[PDB]
């Protein structure tokens, strides 16, 4: 999603705080959106089921 | 590297591979000898 690295650790390991959050930021953006999708779909298949 | 005797040229640029050590860096990061002191892919204090 733009970030550094896909792996949460490397950029701990890595970053000051001030710029990690810039990184993590994009990350939990990024998941939160798919997550999103994926209930969506999921409440469609249930009212089908 | 840092207390060399002489440099070559910003068209000759000197490029040395530095390998199998335990490079301590935050002497290097503490000298205030050195007026610009900054890094791009990592904070500084995590060198060590």
């Amino acid at each position: 999603f733009g970030a550094i690295s896909s792996v949460l650790n490397d950029i701990l390991s890595r970053l000051d705080p001030p710029e990690a959050e810039v990184q993590i930021d994009r990350l939990i953006t990024g998941r939160l959106q798919s997550l999103q999708t994926y209930v969506t779909q999921q409440l469609i298949r249930a009212a089908e089921i | 590297v840092f207390n060399a005797t002489r440099f070559a040229s910003v068209y000759a640029w000197n490029r040395k591979r530095i390998s199998n050590c335990v490079a301590d860096y935050s002497v290097l990061y503490n000298s205030a000898s050195f007026s610009t002191f900054k890094c791009y892919g990592v904070s500084p204090t995590k060198l060590n």
